[PDB]
């Protein structure tokens, strides 16, 4: 059996990477669930085993000939959210039928639901190819629910892979939906970054590309690509010569000015911050920076 | 001359253009499936270091394709050539002939540029199981080296590949280190950068391809490479901030710099907090001499 806080569902046809997935995620999650469940254990809500668990389910070519029964519902209900994995290798357009199906019946026994698509195994696939595959695919079920008569269904959308940092982005962005619990932290960030010459922020532990926690700052650039591969350059790059500012950090500035930031938090977890100066130097820019990460740091350590 | 002609080829599969494309085009591992197969001989060029530029013939290798070049083309393809990387796919059943068609070549080049490097590329290592990789590089490398022996060309180079480690690097290194002919000055002046850094040791790389060029110092003998990927693959990250990469300081120990259009500096600093401001003045004199 499994104690945890959330629990996550993965459908779909057999072979669309539903269990490689679970493999690659549930491993990535141990940071977090050790991290939100001890490191810093505060909502009462959190003294639980781990955080999520992803209980995968088999989806038969085509629903006609069957739909689910009441077990299934009963699931439905227990599930927080609902990940749908199209393995873009074949065709999607009946599989995109499926999805309006597993909607409207999984919506009326529990809304509330949140419905997460995986546009799965894009890698090796061309640019405006991921672009026309999602931009007809996400048009493709504002129209298969509408006829189904449900528009108003919060559907979030995803390009991914398992040989990718993108099941990472994905579900990272999936877990923090799922539990609000641990928002308090999503919460320092808007701060730090508040009122700043920062862009983004991410939390992430040093051993898992699923971020901890970031900015609610909408205008999410997917600088996230960016920030998990600093992590491991500074790694990379220091693990090679390795023989309130004590302990690892890492800077770099790119043609435009703009400035990768990675400052180690609490044993293991790191900062990683994107930096845009209209002009005013880099010396200084990161001074000011440190300040209202120093504070956060502080925060960081007053509930550890 | 300023120009240098390198001739890529192999048997079509062997994974030679999705080395190319690595190398000197910016693509991912993975993000060579979709390349497709190369029809007759694909040019690519690039100017490397200023006064020396690069004229690439990825050799498209069907058979017919194959065929055609030691045939008609032959004085067209193995005129006037600089060096010859030739590859064979680890994975392949036609071994036997995948030499074969390589003496072919080597005829063929034993005859028109006799003065041209040669190179060999065990690519796609990263399919053979660890325990046998090295006993079956040695094999293979044994009969290439007596082949290449009986056309000319004594003592070959060998170099066991993969797009998806950092051996790739080592080999695309040395193999572009054979052309660049001012190489004593190169070290030489490493050499002074390294003392008035007082660094544990400076690297030279490529400013576009992230190739070492040179250097000047237990340590990883690998590290070389290992640098030119791990910086490759930030590289590919920051795609979507569309910007070049500048400079990145690591624990106020390793610094890296952009010195000119160019090179690229790589310092291990051998302190901790030398007046920071004062590393990298030193930095600035430094352009003066590699541009
Ligand atoms: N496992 C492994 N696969 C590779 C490697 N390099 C390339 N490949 C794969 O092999 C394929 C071979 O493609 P290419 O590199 O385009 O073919 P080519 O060698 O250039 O020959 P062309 O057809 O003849 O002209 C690509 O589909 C890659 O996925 C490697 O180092 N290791
Ligand atoms: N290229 C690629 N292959 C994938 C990806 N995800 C899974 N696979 C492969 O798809 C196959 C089926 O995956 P598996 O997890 O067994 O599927 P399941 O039956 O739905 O659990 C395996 O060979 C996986 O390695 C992906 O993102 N890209
Ligand atoms: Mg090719």
């Amino acid at each position: 059996a499994t104690d945890s806080k959330a629990m996550v569902l993965l459908m779909g046809v057999r072979r669309c990477g539903k269990s490689s997935i679970c493999k690659v995620v549930f491993h990535n999650m141990q940071p977090l669930d050790t991290l939100y469940l001890e490191s810093t254990s505060n909502p009462s809500l959190e003294h639980f085993s781990t955080l999520i668990d992803l209980a995968v389910m088999e989806l038969p070519g085509q629903l006609n000939y069957f739909e689910p029964s009441y077990d299934s519902e009963r699931l439905f209900k227990s599930v927080g959210a609902l990940v749908y994995v199209i393995d873009s290798q074949d065709e999607y357009i009946n599989a995109i039928t499926n999805l309006a199906m597993i909607i409207e019946y999984a919506y009326k026994v529990n809304p509330s639901i949140n419905i997460e698509v995986l546009i799965h195994k894009v890698d090796g696939l061309s640019e405006d190819f991921k672009v026309d595959a999602q931009r007809d695919i996400m048009q493709r079920t504002g129209e298969e629910l509408l006829e189904l008569g449900l528009d108003g269904v919060q559907v979030s959308f995803y390009l991914t892979s398992i040989f990718d940092h993108s099941i990472y982005e994905a579900f990272s962005r999936i877990v923090q939906k799922l539990i609000p619990e641990l928002s308090f932290l999503e919460n320092m960030l808007d701060n730090l970054i508040q009122h700043s010459k920062i862009e983004k922020a991410f939390l992430f532990d040093v051993n898992s590309k699923i971020y901890v926690s970031t900015d609610s700052n909408p205008v999410d650039i997917q600088m996230y690509e960016v920030c998990s591969e600093f992590i491991d350059v500074t790694i990379d790059l220091f693990d090679l010569y390795k023989a309130p500012r004590n302990e690892l950090q890492n800077v770099s500035q790119l043609a435009n000015g703009v400035i990768i930031y990675l400052r180690q938090m609490i044993r293991g977890l790191a900062l990683v911050a994107i930096i845009r100066p209209n002009g005013t130097d880099m010396e200084s820019c990161l001074t000011v920076a440190d300040y209202n990460i120093d504070i956060f740091k502080k925060g960081l350590e007053d509930i550890w | 001359n300023n120009r240098k002609k390198l001739l890529l080829m192999g048997r079509s599969g062997s994974g030679k253009s999705s080395m190319r494309s690595i190398i000197f085009s910016n693509y991912s591992a993975f993000d060579t499936r979709r390349l497709g197969a190369t029809i007759d001989v694909e040019h690519s060029h690039l100017r490397f270091l200023g006064n020396m530029t690069l004229n690439l013939w990825d050799c498209g290798g069907q058979d017919v394709f194959m065929e055609n070049y030691f045939t008609k083309q032959k004085d067209h393809i193995f005129q006037m050539v600089q060096v010859l990387i030739h590859v064979f796919d680890v994975e392949s059943t036609e071994v036997l002939k995948d030499i074969e068609i390589f003496a072919k070549a080597l005829k063929q080049l034993r005859k028109y540029s006799p003065d041209a490097k040669i190179f060999v590329l065990l690519h796609k290592m990263d399919l053979v199981q660890l325990d046998k990789r090295e006993e079956l590089f040695q094999i293979m490398m044994k009969n290439l080296s007596e082949t290449s022996s009986e056309f000319g060309f004594p003592n070959l180079i060998g170099f066991p590949t993969s797009i998806w480690d950092e051996s790739l690097y080592k080999a695309w290194s040395q193999i572009v280190c054979s052309l660049i002919p001012n190489m004593s000055n190169h070290q030489s002046n490493l050499k002074k950068f390294k003392e008035i850094m007082n660094a544990l040791e400076i690297i030279l790389f490529e400013r576009t391809t992230f190739l070492v060029i040179c250097s000047s110092n237990l340590l990883d003998p690998k590290r070389f490479e290992k640098i030119s990927n791990i910086m490759k693959n930030f590289k590919q990250s920051c795609t979507k901030l569309k910007s070049g990469f500048k400079t990145l300081i690591l624990n106020n120990n390793i610094y890296v710099s952009e010195l000119s259009s160019n090179m690229v500096c790589f310092i291990v600093l051998k302190d901790m907090n030398i007046p920071q401001e004062l590393v990298l003045e030193n930095i600035k004199k430094a352009k003066e001499f590699f541009q």
